[PDB]
This record gives C-alpha cells, structure tokens and sequence, in this order.
C-alpha cells in the first residue's frame, strides 16, 4: 500500500512561534491528503482537505501545501489550542493509510520535580501484596529516570510508570511509578527509596 | 410587467435547484471513483 | 450526527460487532470508515464501506478477520472483527468519508473494546499517606476493565490534582493513581471513584497523622 | 418588450432541455451502481 | 416493445440461444433481465446484462452453464443456456430492468422451450362418449411438444367448455382433455384441434348413441 | 444470496374484502423491492416499485409498504381483476431473487361436483392401449381425492390428474383424471369406477 | 427596465456555465463506463 | 500537447520505462493509451490507464511483462515493459483516448527503443564510385543504433536524392545507403552524415575518375 | 479479444478516383470504431470517430459508415495528400485492437528502372569485408526481383534489399540491394553482375 511518514514524531515549541511539519508518502498521491488534530480523550477533528483547502471552523493561521509525495503543515503563530497531535491521511487509493503522528509540546523553562514517596497502606498489606509509589511533580522536560532501590542496591526494576499530559496551566509534567511486590518481600526488607535523575537537578535526589 | 418579473423569479428558482443537483451529482460521481478503487483494491 | 454502540469486552480468539448509525443523507452519496487508536498509539485505518454500492476495502494486516456491513433501511454501519487478540484493545471510531473533500468530516464518540480473559470486578482503594506543601492521594488498583473516574471531595477540590493514566499489570488488571498537593495546615480529603462496568462507587478518606 | 419576452422563451426552452438531461444522468448514474454491483457479484 | 424469438425444442445435455430485441433507448441507460417460469412453478431469475457496460450477473444454480450476450448495433439480447435438463423446460421471459424504479417495467411474450428426447409428432384424437345435462368431450393424447389449441364447432360453442392443462406422461408425450356440458335433447359437436409444431389440424365428431 | 419468503403461498378471499400479504427478505434490502402480478398465460405486470411508489396504470386500491426485511402488499377492496398470483423481487444486490408466490383465490360457497366417467373409445383400443377418464365438474373447494378402482379393489393409483383455473363466472373448479392402462389389462377386467371424496358430499359418490 | 435586462444577462451566464458542466459530466460519465470495462477486462 | 521521453537502448531480458507528460485537463476526465509500431509493421495496442480511477487494461501478448503508471501531481504517464526481446524494438507512442469521441485525438512524437546487445558505435562511410546522367552516392554501414541523417553538400543538393531505409545486418548493426543522379559534365559532391547516439558527424566526398 | 480485419492490405489507385476500404470486426462493436491515417515518419492522425462523425480538420471528402461488424471508409475524390496508410481501431471493449492496415498507392504508368552497379571501395577492402551495391531507380510497379551473380552462376542470395517510399513527384520507387561478402571471397572471384527482372523490361537486363 501507500506509506505516510510524519517527521518529526514530536516537536517542542513555544506560544507565538511558527512550526513546520511534513508528511511524506511512499508514492504519488496528488493533492489527496487530509490533516487532522486530536486532543487527549477526543475524536480527531478535520482541518485541511485536498492538502490546501481549509475546513470549516479551522482558523486561518493553519496552512497546508504539497502535492504528490512531499507535503507540509505549518502554523504562523502558535496558540495554546494549537498544541496537540496531528495525523495525515491519504485518499489517493485504497487501503487508506495514516501517518505516524506529530505531538506538539509547549516549550517552557527547566523545572525540578518535587519527589515524594508513599509506603504501602496497612489495609493492602492484609491482602497478600504491597505497592510502593513514587511521585514526580511539576518538572520539565519530560525525559527522566526513576530508580527503585529496595534496601540499598536491590535495583529491582519491577515497576510501572505513568505520566500525565502536559499541564494546561504551567506546561509541566508529573510521573507516577508503582513498585508492586509481595508481602513477604516487603516484610523481608526495611529500607525503601526512590532515586530520580533530572536535568534540573545538579545531582540525583533521593527520598527514603 | 409583473408577468415578466414573475417568470424571471420562477426561472431563478429552477436554476437554483438545477445548480444544487449538479453539485450533488459531482459529489455522487466522486463515489463512483471510490467504488471502483475499492473493487480494484479488494480484488487485486 | 454519528452515534455508536456502547463499550464491549471480549476474550481472545473471539469476535465483536460495533454499530454506528448515521443520517439518511449520509447513506446517500457518502462513505463511512472505521479507524481505531490504541492507548498511546497512533491512528490506524481498518476499512470502509461505500453504502450505495455495497463495496468495501479493508487493511492488509486485518485482511481475513475484519468484516464491515451497513443497512440503509436503518442507516447503521456495523464493524465485525474476528480472531481478537490482546493488541486489538483500542478505541474504535467511525468517520464519514466525504468524497467532495476527500476526507472524513464527522466522527463518532468512540467505543471502548477490551480483548482480555479477565472478568469484570470492582477495584480496591487504599490511602496514600503523606513551609512546604504536602502531597496526598489515593490508589486505584485491581479493576477491569477501563475506565475509572476520580473526584476529590465529590468534585469540590481541583487545584493541584493529577489523575495519572492507568497501567496494565502483568495479572491483566488496571492500576490507576491520583494525588493532590495541599498546604500543611486541617480540612479532610475524600477521593471519590466510580467504576461503570462493575457499577461500583466507593469513597475513601485519608487521615495519616505523623 | 418583445425582445425580452423572446429571450425569456429561449431561456425556458434551454432549462427544459437541461432538466431532461439531469433526470437522464440520474438514471444513467444509477446504472453505474448496478454495474459495480454486477462486477462485485460475478467476481466475489 | 420487447420481441423475442420463437419456441424451441432441444435434447438433454444440449444448449439453446434465445434472442430478445429492444429499442435503442433501452440499450442506452437500461438493463435487460432473463426470468423463467416452469409450468405451475414460480418465477426464477437467471441473469441480466447492463448493455452499456458489458457486465453480467448470473444465478448460483445456473453458474457455469448460462451465458447472456447483447449487441447494441441490432439492440438484441441473447440468452444461452448450456447442459440442458428436463427440468429446464420452462417459459423464458426477457424484461427491461428500469434503474430509476429499481424494477422491470416492460416484458416479453415468452418462449416455449422444451428439453426432451422425443420427436415432433401429431396427436391422436378419440371421442369421449357420454332432466340432467349430459357431458361430452374429446381426448388429445400423444403429442409433442406443447401446445394444443382446442375449439368446439370451429369456435361456435363456448358455454360449459373446460379445456384442462396437459399432463406429461411417462412416455414423454403430452395428454390433454376438453369437455362440454350440453342438455340431453340433437345438434352435433365437433372438437377442433391444431398442433402448430407438427403443423397438423384435425376435427373429430362425437355421436355416441346409448 | 438474498432469500425472499412470501407468506402465505395461497389465500382465499371474497370480492370487496381487504387482504394483506408479506414478503420477508433474508437480509436488509432497503426499499429495493418490486411487486408483480401474473395471470395464467400472461407475462407478469409491474405494480409497485421502491416498495411504495405505485406504477403506471396500477389502480389506487393497491398498497405497498415495508423497508429492510419485512414488507407488505395490501388491497383495500378486492375486485375480480385483483385475483391473481403475486411475486416480490429484490434489487438491493445481485443475484436478484424472487419470492415464492401468493395465489389469490375467489372465496365462494361449497359446491358438489357432478362426477362422470367415460370408457375408452374403440378406435383407441385398436392401437394397443386404453385410457379411462373421470370428470369432476363445478365444485368448491379445490382439495379433493379421486380413487380409481379396476374391478373392485385394484386401487391402482397409476393415473394423471389435471385441474383448470378457478372459473371466472361461478368461481368453481374442474378436474380431469386419465386412467392409462394396457389393452390386455383393460380386456382382463370388467368393472371400472371412479371414487371421489369431497367436502360438499356427505358420503363419497361412485360412478361405475 | 435595466434591472430586468441585467437579471436576464446574469441568468444567461449561469445557464452557459450549467450547460458546460453537463457536457463535462457526460464525458466524465463515459469514463466510468471505460473504468468498469477495464476492471472487467483485467480481472476476467 | 503530448511530450514523451527521449530514445532508449536496452539489452534483451532487461526492461525500460518511457514517460509521457500531458496537461492537467487530460488527467481529469480522459485516458492515455500506449501504442507501438515496429518498422514496417502495423499499429499494435499495448495498454491504457484511466488516471482518475487508477485502472489499467493490457494486451494478451504483453500480459505479465507490461506495466503502465501515471502520477497526476506531475501529469506524467509512464510505461514499463519487462522481459525485452529483439522484436520489441519499435516506435512507442502515447495517445489521449478521448471518451466523448471513443477515439484518440492527440498523439506524441514517438520514442526510438532498441532491444539489442550491441554497443553505441560510429558508422563507417565509403564512397560509391559511378548523353546519360550518372549515379553517385555513399554507403552508411556499421552503426548502432538508429537513426542517421544524410545530407548532400551540407543540404544544398536535393534533386534526385534517394536515402533508402536502413537494413539490419546479421551482425546486429545497421546499414544505410543514399544516392544521387547528376549529369555527366565537374562540381563536387560531399555526403554529410550525423549519428546522434554516437554524437559523430562525418563528411565524405566522391571523386571517382574513370 | 476482438479482431479487426482490414481488406485489402494494399490498394493502387489514381488521383481523383473514389476508393472504398473495409474493416471487419470479429464480433459486434456497435459504432465504436476509429479510423486513422499515418504518414511515413509521422504519428497517426485521427480522422473519423464513432464510425461516422468526422474529426477536426478532416476534409469533407472522407467518409465513414458501418455498425456492428462490417465497416467502410471511402473517399469521393482522391488527392495526393490522401495517399497514406489507414488503421481502424475498436473501442467497444478492452483490450483495444487495431486493424491490419491499408496502404494507398498512387497508380501511374509502367516505368523501367535505370539499373547501376558499384564495386566495393578500396578503403572498405582494407578492413576485411566488401559490400557490392546494385541500384534500381525510378520504376513502376514495385514488384521486382534482383539476382546477384558472383562470377557467373554463384546465384548467392546473401544480400539485403531496401526500397524507398513512393516518390511524391513522379510516383516511382527505388531499390537498394547490398551484397555483403568477405574480402577473400571478393578477391577470389572476378565477375560481379546484377540481374533484374521487371514488367517494364521485355527481357531482364544485366550490369556487369
């Protein structure tokens, strides 16, 4: 079939800037291309059809161009509503194929997370398992590594992380990592910490 | 003449309905392009 | 404009059939496409019908196990996917391919479809025990299937609340967490949750005294 | 004016022929639906 | 409007080709369908051409042995059926599928097609010998193929006449009967018949004296 | 393919009544359905297209409805011309399929048939075979059983029956059964009768 | 009246554009005949 | 209106791809066909695309080794022929099938395609040595591939000139001849030739004294 | 597929005459037929579409007819521009197929060719091969047989002929036959001639 390649997959930009993204097809698709915008927890919204013609309700700051193989979506002045994920789709021939996707991030200053730790509640320890959670709050950028350490060097690596979307207010992220373990393994050890490495930290902090 | 003005108003309405059906046919004729592309894709 | 069917839960190897009703003008000179999106993944096209012709075109990776039907008398579009697997868990949308534009203009709300061998069960809530503001929250663990709505003080507290996406544990259940950042200095906080599939609603307080 | 009345009579005749060809196209476009249904039925 | 070809008679395993001519306006933006009806049975669709496209769609039970063609230069539609069997004996019609209606408006007169191994032979007439009215008639037996036209007194008598449908004997020939109910009390009655395939016309009287 | 089921296959009604027949499809066919009417010795005549739109020359008393799977043909006031056979046909997708068929009968009073018997003519007995015919005339209803009896109990069952259409004048039927046998079998026996059982007969009559 | 003459001139222009699109549709509808003949030829 | 690509030379068993650019109005509601003509032979149809549909129909003798593509963004039609053989050497045209007429109205200039295992080499010219007018000429032998343009006195002499078609020798090269008929009685004659593929131009005189 | 048969393949006629050619199809093609005209060294030119409708720039003297299977192209008065090759093509169904082709020749009087012979040049004899050429100039008709004879009876038959198109001025032909041989074979023999047989010649001429 036809392959749609969106470059880049992610982009970091500030409000007011102009941004340019591409969507290359594996073969000639003429003007058949449709750009979309999807918000977290929402269905995609049509923005540009026939690669140029803007759709209803789409503001004039958006921009489409390209024909055949190389295409381009661009914005003149970024606004908080513009920050979302965009997917291109070809309509030249079946089967229709989408692009990879381009997530737009709000660029902001570097922030250091307020790291916390919560021991497993008593009520959970009566059911046969325990779960330790480490919190990373209001940081930037998104790339970070949280290291679990049972007693001191266990360096377990048997947890599950979860990061929210970029906050609408301060453009900061938050991470939730859950250290699931058995009751006997929890009762066997005494020290439990959370090692976090971040760019905003001169040295990795620890909460034990 | 009111008879001429009324006849013009009737012609304007017929052309408006004719123009709407042409745009519909153009859209409906675009389906026939997709329908043949779907048959060729599913078969070949 | 585009109304779909409710959420469904199936086991692997089994099938499902999702409906999507459109207007009569849609079933005349328009087309309906089915696009899915896995949690965190991108949009993936599956198939489409041209209802006035009865023709259909499916995707290569789904060829043989996907079937899309549509009856014009009720103006409803059905999508049947066979040989379900765990990776098929995704949000399935129905969009109206508009031929004059060469694109899809109207979309549906989406349907939560989960392909897992687990049973519908209620979650288990446990308190997360806390001149610097403290951090307090709750833990939503061991429920199936998605989703869980989290509210604090019956929805009275919203500043500093962070409800994180739910992870899929190795046991097959979902685990979700939500926290809040309040000053040190009195008022109580009760995390309220409601699991629609299990039809269970529980409210848990937090009173850790150090 | 007789020139205006004659022009109106000429426009009325053109719209009558235009309306007849649209109804024919609508019928002929229904064939394309049957023709694709026949190809899909005979092949699949 | 729709003129077909004359009646035909074939042997099993052999084929036939029936024509049906339409107008030039029919071969432009219309379709022709071939429908057969066995004696006493219901209507059964066979196939159809969309002449401006050359496409054709046949029935499942006839798939492989039916072939329908049409030449626009003469505006004639041909239907060819191969591998003939005894059950294929039926009246074959050609109708004009009208796309705006989604139905067939004009029809043909129908063609008598018989699939049998018998030969064209003349019938044999024998008299049926009769304050209550009596019953008199004749017997039309041992002819092939259909039909036989029966008339009394060269068509002068019609009250109380009952010409029954012809049965298919085990020998492969047809047998038909026709009777009349006249009072007891003088005038003669002659049953007149004419078999068009054998080109034979015979007239037989009835004078049973008790 | 698509299966069209007409219920009932036959119907008995009088002139002036209202009648309702159905034609169910195996799957959704939208309004694509065409109703027809066929007379004995005639080609079918189009009555209703698109399930509702009456055709040219069709009187207003006819009626079509239904969409998708269940459909309905109905008449407000029956008339002698309305009594015939009706076949539905779908046009949703190929191959096109008709329905079973619904024959409309003229309901009338119960009548007893005037049964007769005719021995084989002499001229036929010279050719090697003989054929005995039994006549059933002007009866109602149509269901009846004629029993051949060579000599007395032979109860042969080696005949062929033939019934005309319902008479246009008195709405009565007539049956013709031919008892074909060999010359030797005919010359071997002496008694030949025709036993007929009918609802209008308190007891089965016999003509020997 | 100049308003009537101007309205007639506007209707004449709309009918000229309508007549051109019908002839185009007739040609474009002839493609759909070829396109189905090409699918039937390449497949069968 | 129809511009094609330049001449090409391939070896047997190999392939080629010839382009033909048309207008935007051609790629909308028109069709392009590819027709070839061997030297001296007749016109032979190969295939055609209906660009707005993507459909294509090829010839039976070329089925499996011919491929025709077209991109509407550049309004260019490409023709790819695989498994080349010596008989495939022909002039390939692209014509615009006009559906309203049912014919091809505009044509291209044609492309010289040669399927041979020879290499591009320059020719070798040798003089043809002559009240009756005499005959004089030159010999163009041992060049590959076609064509060769012949001119006399840099194009100053044209009366009585006969440039014959080139034959294909068993060695795989082409041989061409051109002569002239001038009176007996002084002026010199120089045959001028230029082989575009080899980019060679030579001029040879003739001075046979008897 | 559909087969188009053009009869005759060649035709000889004079300026001003009327000519009639046919193009039979293997099956019914309605009016779908297109006639073309090609000149030597030129692309074909459309003349008649839909079998009757003349095309742009086509003079009125041309003529098309026929429908279904038998078709006919005819000219009322021939002119020098009309003499060329014509190919019919069907458009009823794919694959499209052309006809055989009908070449139109200018009929003229019988002419005898001026036959010549040229020995191989010296410069060629130094490269290892030799080529003898025989010229036939300004003759009519086209059918002729040139016989090579090394020494006297070798009757080799190892040459290649080449004939130009019919001259625009006098409607005459010209032939070029090249006798390719080895240097040793050329140096082995002494006599070399060219035997030509033509209708305009009472006896075959020889140039040695």
């Amino acid at each position: 079939d036809i392959q749609m390649t969106q470059s880049p997959s992610t982009l970091s930009a500030s409000i007011g800037d102009r941004v340019t993204i591409t969507c290359r097809a594996s073969e000639g698709i003429y003007h058949w291309l449709a750009w979309y915008q999807q918000k977290p927890g929402k269905a995609p919204k049509l923005l540009i059809y026939k690669a140029s013609s803007l759709a209803s309700g789409a503001p004039s700051r958006f921009s489409g161009s390209g024909s055949g193989t190389d295409f381009t979506l661009t914005i003149s002045s970024l606004q908080p509503d513009d920050f979302a994920t965009y997917y291109c789709q070809q309509y030249s021939n079946y089967p229709l194929t989408f692009g990879g996707g381009t997530k737009l991030e709000i660029k902001r200053t570097v922030a250091a997370p307020s790291v916390f730790i919560f021991p497993p509640s008593d009520e959970q320890l009566k059911s046969g398992t325990a779960s330790v959670v480490c919190l990373l709050n209001n940081f930037y950028p998104r790339e970070a590594k949280v290291q679990w350490k049972v007693d001191n060097a266990l360096q377990s690596g048997n947890s599950q992380e979860s990061v929210t979307e970029q906050d609408s207010k301060d453009s900061t992220y938050s991470l939730s990592s859950t250290l699931t373990l058995s009751k006997a393994d929890y009762e066997k050890h005494k020290v439990y910490a959370c090692e976090v490495t971040h760019q905003g930290l001169s040295s990795p902090v620890t909460k034990s | 003449m009111k008879q001429i003005e009324d006849k013009i108003e009737e012609i304007e309405s017929k052309q408006k309905k004719i123009e709407n059906e042409i745009a519909r046919i153009k859209k409906l004729l675009q389906l026939t392009v997709w329908g043949i592309k779907q048959l060729q894709a599913r078969i070949l | 404009q585009l109304v779909q069917s409710g959420a469904e839960v199936r086991k692997p190897g089994a099938s499902v059939k999702v409906s999507c009703k459109a207007s009569g003008d849609t079933f005349s000179s328009y087309a309906i496409s089915w696009v899915r999106q896995a949690p965190g993944q991108g949009l993936e096209w599956m198939g489409s019908i041209i209802p006035l012709f009865g023709t259909a075109a499916y995707a290569q990776k789904f060829q043989g196990r996907v079937t899309i039907t549509a009856d014009e008398s009720t103006s409803t579009a059905y999508m049947e996917l066979s040989s379900l697997r765990s990776e098929d868990t995704a949000i399935y949308y129905c969009a109206r391919d508009n031929p004059t534009f060469g694109a899809a203009d109207s979309w549906g709300k989406g349907t939560l479809v989960t392909v897992s061998s687990a049973s519908t069960k209620g979650p288990s809530v446990f308190p997360l025990a806390p001149g610097g503001t403290a951090a307090l929250g709750c833990l939503v663990k061991d429920y199936f299937p998605e989703p869980v709505t989290v509210s604090w003080n019956s929805g009275a507290l919203t500043s500093g609340v962070h409800t994180f996406p739910a992870v899929l544990q190795s046991s097959g259940l979902y685990s979700l967490s939500s926290v809040v950042t309040v000053p040190s200095s009195t008022q109580t906080y009760i995390c309220n949750v409601n699991h629609k599939p299990s039809n269970t609603k529980v409210d848990k307080k937090v009173e850790p005294k150090s």
